[PDB]
């Protein structure tokens, strides 16, 4: 504890994501909306918008 | 105002041992990368050592104005090299005030 | 757990000791690196070994 501020211990957590190529297993808390077809809509399919 | 300059030449400069000498966070360099200082090599190395306060560490940079950068210690616009700064509370501070 | 000099080494495209011999990140890395000080938990007056 008597060392300098650059010699202090540091706890590191590295969250390594990987982008969606497989079916998504971990996803954030967003409420799903019922599907409608044959209409000009905004879609949000597993994070990708359009 | 009377900063010391030390000329370093004719020796093998290992920059990885600097991290053991002083407890600084970042080896902040400007024209060169801090991790590539062992492969490439130079002609002369100068070390300028002085003491300032924490509001004025950001003034030691190419292209700043203020008190240190305008009147005490000015860096050139095409400056290549590293600036190392660390806190010195436990050695360079007194309860009565440093003069 | 590392020391404060090598927190800058946990980044893509870095060398040194941690990034060269202990824990190397890829150049196309995506994600977040979270670090905080742990002086109250990983330090002893006799020395943490
Ligand atoms: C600085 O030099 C003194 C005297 O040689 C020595 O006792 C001390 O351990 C040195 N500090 C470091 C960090 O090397």
């Amino acid at each position: 504890p008597t060392y300098g501020v650059g010699h202090q211990p540091y706890r590191v957590v590295v969250l390594s994501f990987e982008l969606l190529h497989a079916p998504a297993t971990v996803c954030g808390p967003k409420k799903s909306t019922n599907l409608v077809k044959n209409k000009c809509v905004n879609f949000n399919f597993n994070g990708l918008t359009g | 105002y009377a900063w010391n300059r030390k000329r370093i030449s004719n020796c093998v400069a290992d920059y990885s041992v600097i991290y053991n000498f002083a407890p600084f966070f970042a080896f902040k360099c400007y024209g060169v990368s801090p991790t590539k200082l062992n492969d490439l090599c130079f002609t002369n190395v100068y070390a300028d050592s002085f003491v300032i306060r924490g509001n004025e560490v950001s003034q030691i940079a190419p292209g700043q104005t203020g008190n240190i950068a305008d009147y005490n210690y000015k860096l050139p616009d095409d400056f290549t090299g590293c600036v190392i700064a660390w806190n010195s509370n436990k050695l360079d501070s007194k309860p009565s005030g440093n003069y």
